[PDB]
């Protein structure tokens, strides 16, 4: 479980908190889900499956 | 020739970028709720009010299948699934909830 995956999952629980309690999020974390969707796996090599 | 742990490598990576995707578009209509709120009248008899709601709720639930079939496949749970396979409600979150359901019924 990668360093990057792992940063990821806790800015998505975090964001997940956040958004339940009606809190902001932090704007570290907006970040990271950005990285993510700017950044998406290889969905090709998946198909190859 | 994908391995058991390249199967599972790309699971994680799916749910993942399915969640941030999830979660940027709950943040995007939960600003665009608040501006309504705000901004428009009769908000006591508006039903787009009560869809939106409606809607950031399906997203979520989502965002909450993906993080526990994470968890669970991180824990090496036995054909851990999410338990929402289907879109909310050209539309990549459409095409990604497809390929999330091939990847767990092929693999």
């Amino acid at each position: 479980f990668t360093a990057e995956q792992s940063e990821l999952l806790k800015a998505q629980i975090t964001s997940l908190k956040c958004l339940v309690n009606r809190k902001p999020i932090p704007f570290e974390f907006q970040a990271v889900i950005q990285k993510s969707i700017n950044h998406p796996p290889d969905f090709k090599r998946m198909l190859l499956s | 020739l994908p391995t058991v742990d390249e199967q599972r490598q790309y699971k994680v990576q799916l749910l993942l970028h399915i969640n941030s995707i999830l979660l940027a578009r709950v943040i995007q209509m939960n600003n665009s709720l608040q501006n309504n709120l705000q901004n428009n009248i009769n908000n006591s008899n508006n039903n787009n009010i009560i869809r939106i709601q409606q809607l950031i709720s399906q997203f979520l639930k989502r965002v909450h299948a993906n993080l526990q079939c994470i968890s669970q496949i991180n824990q090496g749970v036995p054909s851990a699934k999410p338990l929402i396979l289907t879109p909310p409600q050209q539309d990549i979150l459409s095409k990604l909830y497809l390929l999330l359901a091939r990847v767990f019924e092929i693999w």
